[PDB]
RNA sequence: GAUAGUGGCCUACCAUGGUUUCAACGGGUAACGGGGAAUAAGGGUUCGAUUCCGGAGAGGGAGCCUGAGAAACGGCUACCACAUCCAAGGAAGGCAGCAGGCGCGCAAAUUACCCAAUCCUAAUUCAGGGAGGUAGUGACAAUAAAUAACGAUACAGGGCCCAUUCGGGUCUUGUAAUUGGAAUGAGUACAAUGUAAAUACCUUAACGAGGAACAACUGGAGGGCAAGUCUGGUGCCAGCAGCCGCGGUAAUUCCAGCUCCAGUAGCGUAUAUUAAAGUUGUUGCAGUUAAAAAGCUCGUAGUUGAACUUUGGGUCUGGUUGUCCGG
């Protein structure tokens, strides 16, 4: 069946982000791929930290199951974890969300027509209304 | 005595005479006085594209003797023109003339081939088909 | 051209700095400071190579920023730094640090230290003179510059600078019969005592060198560097005394106990 | 001109259903075991080409 | 751009075209191996013309001086764990005449044959070329793979590919529901 | 004088002289230069447009400001070129930057998504980057192999028991064009991934192999050079064909078919260039006739040169080998 015995290598305890960082491999048995989130609460019972004190990723088996192998952050709490470490994972965890940022050509054509004007020119929208009027 | 010097201090007199004997070998002549680019229209071109004018056909050579179906091409990358040729017995009326043709050499590298005089191209590509297609009817001629 | 150079591929780089072939093309240009380019060591690289801490360039970044690394003490926040030789890097948090000590086969490696040993560097003679003021003055092309040197001090020689003040606390003459080092190209990195002070003047300096195990060379000199008295040099060497061993006995003492 | 004869005699003789060669790692087993296991029943020399006629 | 990716070529085209006696001794590999195609000799012949040569470049140079006691040893060791030559001939000169054949010799086609499970060699490449197989738990796919003489003794049958421990799978299933299970 | 500065760098006044047949500038390069690539006994011959390292260029040519730094070009000025909007009063421009189009060609793709990587930028961690990142167009080359495999049968020559003939003839192909389960990825798809979005794999729920099928291919089948006088048609025309030579009334070559024959997603064709070439030979050619000994000498330049000076005896050994029952 599944119960995997989950595990870490190459342990390392570093302070430097407040964290922990591992390699997480991965017991399939005869079930593909064991499900982020079930590790993320597995773990959650291992360091018997907070949950969301993991951001695991980075999965790949073994070309016929086995096995998987991932790389695990487990900060010491929340906070670093939100201050620096970069936006996208949190999104995907759920956490925090995704801004939407205006897609590349949208960004690029505001940004050329806001050089294209000098100063926030509400006197030249309405002085261009009154004398195309004329 | 082997008239070619060998006294320890040789290497410049072997150096010239090396290199102006290269010059027997034609492979070396025609590519550095590159003529194989001047004349010879298809300018080391492993191809080329042109269209036809009018087909003719000329009496072959020695004993194989026959009419060999025989084609007249003008180029179009340089503007000359040559004699080219249609292999797999039909599809010599596969030109209707003023459609474009792409030519291609034979083997014999301009030296004529077999027995034909004065050609030079077979044609493997023409007005966007191969002739291995409509003689084996896998693709159909579209008209000019 | 027309001025200088801001971006560096992957490729130029120096060997030493232990690239990989893959994972991105542009790699860091060391920040243009007190070493020399093409053998300074770039900050960034030493966290993320060799360290592994950050695993990111973001990561690099972000740990400088907070200010938990010194290069000798002061804070310098920027990541393409110029780290160099033999100095000092503090981590406070995790209480320790860290001396640019070379291993054997010529690149960078690293090296705890103790906390006592940590106070201070072991740097290089290059110049004295007399500026204006006629004042005394020393030049270590380990980037400092010291004023009101020792007086005795001539070019070519070793001097222990505290860099708590920047203030001398010893120094060593050049002399046969001394522990000597050197950072030389084909033959770099390698523990020494001079055995003969070659000189042949008119250009480049040339040393005979044997090791501990009585296995001559010859360095040219200014990539030579003096380092202790014979049975003890200042600093704590690294395992492997600089000797270029021979592969045979590299293999058999790989695997000779196999369990690694 | 008077050329594209040939196949305008020819007969229009058709394909056979003939079963599949077994095309692929078949094929060299098949001529393998064809080619070197029967010595006997030669022909003068071994001839690979004996035909119903 | 990115740092440049390299070549190499893993097979070669005699000289010789068509010559019966090269064209039956291949075959008869074939017969006596089960062999996909030609492309395997030719690899193989291009593997062991390589070591050929390495070995040429080793006794040109005098003995006794380190690069023959250093690489001439290592490349036996190489060779002596893969499993092609025998512990009694570590002279590094039966290396000068391999003869292809015994390349061969070591490959699962035939090592699963010589090991039995086989049935008839192309029965075992049936087994091995579609996972069907057990090997290191690192169920092997291509059977051109050069058995480490050690794991040898794990080759086995894997969690699928039954028989040996598995669910009979996707037609067997069929027709056990259609028939045996009613 | 100018230059951050040396200097005929420029100017004045004298000196008038450097250059080389161990190649001067000239002319061409279908050549930016090079670390390399092909080639496979050993020398060597050719390619270097580029993943690097530099160099030069951003219509072609002059001049300049700014700035530590530019003769810059996503900075500007200005002639002759390209030229983009009008109210006939100058007007924004330079894609050899990404992505497409334009004419041209033997011929090269998407007006893709993105700053998570990589790192780089300027007041700086966040902001910025068609630099580049993730995908599509992707048979320019590559590496790995899916193209079915095993059983119960009713046969031949020989494997094997003997001889008129139980077959104790048990393997084979010929072939059965008998017969059954076994097993799959090729393809389809929920899920976790996986790349932040986004391949795809990999796992993978489930579907999905029993013959037409989920269908191998291009070239040959006279000699190299691998297998045909087996069958039909055409018959000096057609057509073949790298060479030879097949074409003139049974083609073993054509046109088909069948049977065979190579490599296997690959193969042939087409051009340039390497081994074979010892037909460029320096290591390695020939020169009485065949591809030439200048008609003979002189005779500068290289190119080469007679022999002859410390032998020889003694020197302790410094270490290592043929080395000395083998620890
Ligand atoms: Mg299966």
């Amino acid at each position: 069946s599944d119960a995997i015995t989950i595990r870490t290598r190459k342990v390392i305890s570093n302070p430097l982000l407040a964290r922990k960082q591992f390699v997480v491999d991965v017991l399939h048995p005869n079930r593909a791929n064991v499900s982020k989130d079930e590790l993320r609460e597995k773990l959650a019972e291992a360091y018997k930290a907070e949950k969301d004190a993991v951001s695991v990723f980075g999965f790949r088996t073994q070309y016929g199951g086995g096995k998987s192998t991932g790389f695990g952050l487990v900060y010491n709490s929340v906070a670093d974890a939100k201050k620096f470490e970069p936006a996208y994972r949190l999104v995907r965890y759920g956490l925090a969300e995704k801004v939407e940022k205006a897609s590349r050509q949208q960004r690029k054509q505001r940004k050329n027509r806001g050089k294209k004007i000098f100063g926030t020119g509400k006197s030249i929208a309405k002085k261009a209304a009154r004398r195309n009027a004329d | 005595g082997k008239g070619k010097p060998r006294g320890l201090n040789s290497a410049r007199k072997l150096r010239v005479h090396r290199r102006n004997n290269r010059w027997a070998e034609t492979t070396y002549k025609k590519r550095l006085l590159g003529t194989a680019f001047k004349s010879s229209p298809f300018g080391g071109s492993s191809h080329a594209k042109g269209i036809v004018l009018e087909k003719i056909g000329i009496e072959s050579k020695q004993p194989n003797s026959a009419i060999r179906k025989c084609v007249r091409v003008q180029l179009i990358k340089n503007g000359k023109k040559v004699t080219a040729f249609v292999p797999n017995d039909g599809c010599l009326n596969f030109v209707d003339e003023n459609d474009e043709v792409l030519l291609a050499g034979f083997g014999r590298k301009g030296k004529a081939k077999g027995d034909i005089p004065g050609v030079r191209f077979k044609v493997v590509k023409v007005s966007g088909v191969s002739l291995l297609a409509l003689w084996k009817e896998k693709k159909e001629k579209p008209r000019s | 051209a027309r001025g200088p150079k801001k971006h560096l591929k992957r490729l130029a780089a120096p060997h030493h700095w232990m690239l990989d072939k893959l994972s991105g093309c542009y790699a860091p240009r060391p920040s243009a400071g007190p070493h020399k380019l093409r053998e300074s060591l770039p900050l960034i690289v030493f966290l993320r190579n060799r360290l592994k801490y950050a695993l990111n360039g973001r990561e690099v970044k972000a740990i400088l920023m907070q200010r938990h690394v010194k290069v000798d003490g002061k804070v310098r926040t920027d990541t393409t730094f110029p780290a160099g030789f033999m100095d000092v890097i503090t981590l406070e948090a995790t209480n320790e640090n860290f001396r640019l000590v070379y291993d054997v086969k010529g690149r960078f490696a690293v090296h705890r230290i103790t906390d006592e040993e940590a106070s201070y560097k072991l740097a290089k003679v290059k110049k004295v003179q007399l500026g204006k003021k006629g004042i005394p003055y020393v030049v270590t092309h380990d980037g400092r510059t010291i004023r009101y040197p020792d007086p005795n001090i001539k070019v070519n020689d070793t001097v222990k600078v505290d860099l708590a003040t920047g203030t001398i606390t010893d120094f060593i003459k050049f002399d046969t019969g001394k522990l000597v080092y050197v950072t030389g190209g084909r033959n770099l990195g390698r523990v020494g005592t001079i055995v003969h002070r070659e000189r042949h003047e008119g250009g480049f300096d040339l040393v005979h060198i044997k090791d501990s195990l009585e296995n001559t060379f010859v360095t040219r000199l200014n990539n030579v560097f003096v380092i202790g008295e014979p049975g003890r040099p200042w600093i704590s060497l690294p395992k492997g005394k600089g000797i270029k061993l021979t592969i045979s006995e590299e293999r058999d003492r790989r695997r000779a106990q196999h369990g690694l | 001109a008077r050329a594209g004869k040939v196949k305008s005699q020819t007969p229009k003789v058709e394909k056979q259903e003939k079963p599949k060669q077994p095309k692929g790692r078949a094929y060299k087993r098949l001529l393998y075991t064809r080619r070197f296991v029967n010595v006997t029943l030669t022909n003068g020399k071994r001839k690979m080409n004996p035909s119903p006629s | 751009p990115r740092a440049p990716r390299t070549y190499s070529k893993t097979y070669s085209t005699p000289k010789r075209p068509y010559e019966s006696a090269r064209l039956d001794a291949e075959l008869k590999l074939a017969g006596e191996y089960g062999l996909k195609n030609k492309r395997e000799i030719y690899r193989i012949s291009f593997q062991l013309s390589k070591i050929r040569r390495a070995a040429r470049d080793l006794l040109t140079r005098d003995e006794k001086d380190p690069k023959r006691l250093f690489e001439g040893n290592a490349l036996i060791r190489r060779l002596v764990r893969i499993g092609v030559l025998s512990e009694d001939k570590k002279k590094l000169d039966y290396v000068l005449a391999l003869k292809v054949e015994d390349f061969l010799e070591r490959r699962l086609q035939t090592q699963v044959y010589k090991l039995g499970l086989a049935k008839s060699v192309h029965h075992a490449r049936v087994l091995i070329s579609q996972r069907h197989i057990a090997v290191g738990k690192q169920i092997v796919n291509i059977p051109s793979f050069m058995v480490r003489l050690e794991s040898e003794k794990h080759i086995d049958f894997a969690r699928t590919s039954p028989f040996g421990g598995a669910r009979p799978g996707r037609v067997a299933r069929k027709r056990a529901a259609a028939a045996g299970g009613e």
